[PDB]
């Protein structure tokens, strides 16, 4: 049951994930546009994290 | 403009504090239920997380407080 714990905390951590990113293409501007490739490498080094985090966890 | 808007620059960096919040808390529980590399690994990943969403923070703070000093340099006199 520490097991479904960690499956769940990691759930949690992916959607917060996923609503960090719907935020960065709210403030997509602060990088030059929310397709710049500042801000898509923003994007990109963030899943790197999330997904370390992310495997661990499974 | 987004970035024209010290109270809208000033409200997302809100937002993108409450994400540090969030994620430090989320590590905080997570790191818990580990109960030492594989530690390593993931408590890296957690603060590369926090520190990015703090330099989005601090830029938005930065650039709402120098756009406001850009329009004060031009009108004082």
């Amino acid at each position: 049951a520490h097991g479904a714990m960690i499956r769940a905390q990691a759930g949690l951590l992916e959607a917060e994930h996923q609503a960090i990113v719907r935020d960065v293409l709210a403030a997509g501007d602060f990088w030059g546009g929310a397709g710049s490739v500042a801000c898509q490498e923003f994007i990109t080094q963030l899943g790197r994290n999330f997904q370390v985090i992310y495997e661990q966890a499974n | 403009r987004f970035m024209t808007d010290p109270h809208a620059m000033r409200d997302m960096a809100g937002r993108f504090e409450v994400h540090a919040q969030t994620v430090e808390d989320e590590a905080r529980r997570m790191w818990a239920s580990a109960q030492l590399d594989t530690m390593a690994q993931m408590n890296q990943a957690f603060r590369n997380i926090v520190n990015m969403l703090h330099g989005v923070r601090d830029g938005l703070v930065r650039d709402a407080n120098n756009y406001e000093q850009q329009e004060q340099a031009s009108q004082q006199i």
